């Protein structure tokens, strides 16, 4: 069962420090070419570091002199000692085996996400958008959360249909913001009821309100 | 510094053709020094071929590159609706030790669908919290490409919106968008009427909505 | 100096199996490929293979694949070439030639010194002493010896004990149907010394010691 | 200076038709002739001359017991590793200099040499190693790199894999992945009769 | 494998004249072609390695050119010393070599002398006969012998046998043999030898009887 479990990722604050860890199974990570790979939120692969089976370190130019990469011999772990850390610093981490020209990069972990930021953990303030006057469309706007996991339900979580809940954008503040949307008849518009339930996890948070023209 | 540099941003094309990626080295490198990844949203990047053509343990034949020099191809004879996903270019061995590719974005194509408009304006609860938020309401368009500009006069605006896009959809394999315009209580009460233009492939001239 | 000193002439049997040495010397034996090279009477070259020296890896050519094994010996510095089942298309100078020591590329395959050359007869043939035979007329006449049915190559024809040396045409050898080679060698001489002078002709065959000394009169 | 009238043979190392590979470099003892390292300096092939310890305008007045050439062929882009306190793959598996290093490194394009052009295999290096080289030492084994967990038992499967990986050298190739001829002089000075000497008549 | 063609098989040219053979390739070889002398009897020699470098210790008047697929060999000034086979060899592979061009010196046409030597009476107590016809000093080497027996032509058992050009005159001689055994040799009366050389007006026939 080859695989490799990245873990310690999580908040920081910026000009903070944090280690991030790889643990291998039927990976020897100190007779391997093992490597850091980032990817920021909706942008490409970005290399980090690397470090050699004989224990030669390389750091990509915008990480060289915060970061670190070591390893555990005895516990088969990959490290990252990452400090300074910046805004321009949250993606998600990749633990990676390289054999270059014999199988390159064949191996990936799971990623962990690292995010930095000095934004305080805050609940959402929903607000509901009249539909305004076939088809008509409603929802409710999600604004000013900043821990990003917020799941949207429609109606006690039964409709489905046109129901969109679009990726979530950091603002100028450290905040997010989230926006769902759902299309429904005209004619029913008037008559049935739509609610909609933001469940923020972080924030133990259940704000629920009721669109109504 | 090897840059990698993937000439199409975007292959859109019906599922069972053959899509051709590229790879542009910034100088000539041997031919057993570039692989190719497949990530698919929210999953680990998957190696399909590594020295250029030699296929990864457990890539169906389906999946082949080629190429030399400066100019390197991967190549899916018979687009499954699993191969829609983003494929990078990586070079190693030189000065960086690993280097990546930008990414070539795979989107299945189909017949070109309107964009269905909608503008809301700010609830009052919002109004009075100090900040007026006005959306832009795009429904099921196919091609990703529609600019939307935001003006809360006749005259033009920008540097205060932002935008979010959804995913291809898993039946219809349309976009939706939303334009969120962000506006401070004086600034939404200094102007009457706010408009929203938005153009695409779709409509033959702009639809702009507004409001009160 | 550079030297590829190689083992004697062979003359071997069909199916059977010959063995050609290549003494080198002049240079470090272990630093260039040794080629062998083959060249049928009257044919052009044709490579056979090369081995390194110092790894002792071989490579052959994809018609000699199974028949060539190519050995070294560092210790004498001497190269090995052994061909077995020897068909009578075997008959050919098989040369060792060292390859390139400085310039040039290093895939390439050159053949800078080559070896004196061996040369093997495959032949079922017995070996077999000369018949030398007269040649004589029914303005400078002609007259000549015939040496035939002689196995194998090669005999030494002269005339007068090599006191006479001009005029004198040794043809090259033919090999006819019975796999024994045939001879004829011929000098020009005056018509007014037909009748004063005789010419002898001294066929010297080394394998099996024949020398005969026949000598041609103008009947 | 000692009597000694012989040339040191630079032409049978700098001129030889094949190189040996970064992983097993070919090391050669020079002694017992009058080396002249001026006409090597001044010769304007050579891409890289850098030396270490002495200086190349220098080196005809000392005297050296002995002297190594080591001969190997690597790219473009891996000479920068051919220095004292370097890292990567050359430096630290196929071919280490010491922090201590005396002597002079030469280096030059080979692309008329060694590129084929369908591809020249011929030249190998040490991709797989699980610890760093250490100073002139060379590692010629061939035996499975584990890499794993599992024990390779000689066969290359999974992740058993073979150590060497070669060149791809094709005369197209761009100047930091073509090939570069490496030879590194070692001047070593023991208590024992100089031997190699500059041309300098007394 | 690759096939190495030499145009001129075989060419004749004056001391002091210009030589040029060519060694057109099956494949696209760069410039991976030696070329060998051989001297006749004697191994054959370096002169042009890579095509167009002159090997150490050769004559400047030797030069060779060409790269892909068609190559040439080149000699300023043909000397005596320069008589013998040129071969072209490759390694862009395994080495292959070309078929050879043999070179002889030009020079005035020369007629045959044409003498017949019948079998000596001990052959003939032996078992077999042999009438052996001589061409001496003749040039060029293009000489048909033909063996007539009581005006018939024979054919499938003659032998011939040409000597290489001599070093003073350069001039070829040609022996051609007949063998006959007893029985056919003593059942016809008259043998004669018939020579078609350009050096000759006309065929000149040397005969002989069984008998005197």
């Amino acid at each position: 069962e080859v695989q490799l479990v990245e873990s310690g990722g999580g908040l920081i604050q910026p000009g903070g420090s944090l280690r991030l860890s790889c643990t291998a199974s039927e990976i020897i990570v100190s007779r391997n070419y093992m490597s850091w790979v980032r990817q920021a939120p909706g942008k490409g692969l970005e290399w980090v570091s690397l470090i050699y089976a004989g224990g030669s370190t390389f750091y990509a130019d915008s990480v060289k002199g915060r970061f670190t990469i070591s390893r555990d011999d005895s516990k088969n772990t990959l490290y990252l000692q990452m400090n300074s850390l910046r805004a321009e610093d949250t993606a998600v981490y990749y633990c990676a085996r390289d054999l270059f020209e014999a199988g390159a990069t064949d191996y990936w972990g799971q990623g962990t996400l690292v995010t930095v930021s000095s934004a305080s953990t805050k609940g959402p303030s929903v607000f509901p958008l009249a539909p305004s006057s076939g088809t008509a469309a409603l929802g409710c706007l999600v604004k000013d959360y900043f821990p990003e996991p917020v799941t949207v339900s429609w109606n006690s979580g039964a409709l489905t249909s046109g129901v969109h809940t679009f990726p979530a954008v950091l603002q100028s503040s450290g905040l997010y913001s989230l926006s769902s949307v759902v299309t429904v008849p005209s004619s029913s518009l008037g008559t049935q009821t739509y609610i909609c339930n933001v469940n923020h996890k972080p924030s133990n948070t259940k704000v629920d309100k009721r669109v109504e023209p | 510094e090897i840059v990698l540099t993937q000439s199409p941003g975007t292959l859109s094309l019906s599922p069972g053709e053959r899509a051709t990626l590229s790879c542009r080295v910034s100088q000539s490198v041997s031919s057993n020094s570039l692989a190719w990844y497949q990530q698919k949203p929210g999953q680990p990047p998957r190696l399909l071929i590594y020295g250029a053509s030699s296929r990864a343990t457990g890539i169906p034949d389906r999946f082949s590159g080629s190429g030399s020099g400066t100019d390197f191809t991967l190549t899916i004879n018979r687009l499954e609706p699993e191969d829609f996903a983003v494929y990078y270019c990586q070079q190693y061995g030189s000065s960086p030790p690993i280097t990546f590719g930008q990414g070539t974005r795979l989107e299945i194509k189909r017949t070109v669908a309107a964009p269905s408009v909608f503008i809301f304006p700010p609830s009052d609860e919002q109004l009075k919290s100090g900040t007026a938020s006005v959306v832009c309401l795009l429904n099921n368009f196919y091609p990703r490409e529609a600019k939307v500009q935001w003006k809360v006069d006749n005259a033009l605006q920008s540097g205060n919106s932002q935008e979010s896009v959804t995913e291809q959809d898993s039946k219809d394999s349309t976009y939706s968008l939303s334009s969120t315009l962000t506006l401070s209580k004086a600034d939404y009460e200094k102007h009457k009427v706010y408009a929203c233009e938005v153009t695409h492939q779709g409509l033959s001239s702009p639809v702009t909505k507004s409001f009160n | 100096q550079v030297q590829l000193v190689q083992s004697g002439a062979e003359v071997k049997k069909p199916g059977a199996s010959v063995k050609v040495s290549c003494k080198a010397s002049g240079y470090t034996f272990t630093g260039t490929y040794i080629h062998w090279v083959r060249q049928a009477p009257g044919q052009g070259l044709e490579w056979m293979g090369w081995i390194n020296p110092n790894s002792g890896g071989t490579n052959f050519a994809q018609i000699f694949q199974g028949r060539v094994t190519l050995t070294r010996d560092t210790s004498i510095s001497t190269a090995y070439m052994d061909l077995n089942r020897l068909k009578s298309d075997d008959t050919a100078v098989y040369y060792c030639a060292r390859d390139r020591v400085l310039y040039g590329r290093s895939f390439g395959w050159y053949f800078d010194v080559w070896g004196a050359g061996t040369t093997v007869t495959v032949s079922s043939a017995s070996t077999k002493g000369p018949s030398v035979f007269p040649l004589a007329p029914c303005s400078t006449a002609a007259l000549g010896c015939l040496v035939k049915d002689y196995f194998p190559e090669p005999v030494t024809v002269s005339w007068n004990s090599g006191a006479l040396t001009s005029g004198v045409h040794t043809f090259p050898a033919v090999l006819q149907s019975s796999g024994l080679y045939s001879l004829s060698s011929v000098v020009t001489v005056p018509s007014s010394s037909l009748g004063t002078k005789t010419y002898t002709c001294n066929v010297d065959h080394k394998p099996s010691n024949t020398k005969v000394d026949k000598r041609v009169e103008s009947k | 200076f000692p009597n000694i009238t012989n040339l040191c043979p630079f032409g049978e190392v700098f001129n030889a038709t094949r190189f040996a590979s970064v992983y097993a470099w070919n090391r050669k003892r020079i002694s017992n002739c009058v080396a002249d390292y001026s006409v090597l300096y001044n010769s304007a092939s050579f891409s890289t001359f850098k030396c270490y310890g002495v200086s190349p305008t220098k080196l005809n007045d000392l005297c050296f017991t002995n002297v190594y050439a080591d001969s190997f062929v690597i790219r473009g882009d891996e000479v920068r590793q051919i220095a004292p306190g370097q890292t990567g793959k050359i430096a630290d598996y196929n071919y280490k200099l010491p922090d201590d290093f005396t002597g002079c490194v030469i280096a030059w394009n080979s692309n008329n040499l060694d590129s084929k052009v369908g591809g020249n295999y011929n030249y190998l290096y040490r991709l797989f190693r699980k610890s760093n080289l250490k100073p002139f030492e060379r590692d010629i084994s061939t035996e499975i790199y584990q890499a794993g967990s599992t024990p390779c038992n000689g066969v290359e499967g999974f992740n058993c894999y073979f150590p060497l990986q070669s060149y791809g050298f094709q005369p197209t190739n761009g100047v930091g992945y073509q090939p570069y001829r490496v030879v590194v002089l070692s001047f070593e000075l023991l208590h024992a009769p100089a031997t190699v000497c500059g041309p300098k008549k007394s």
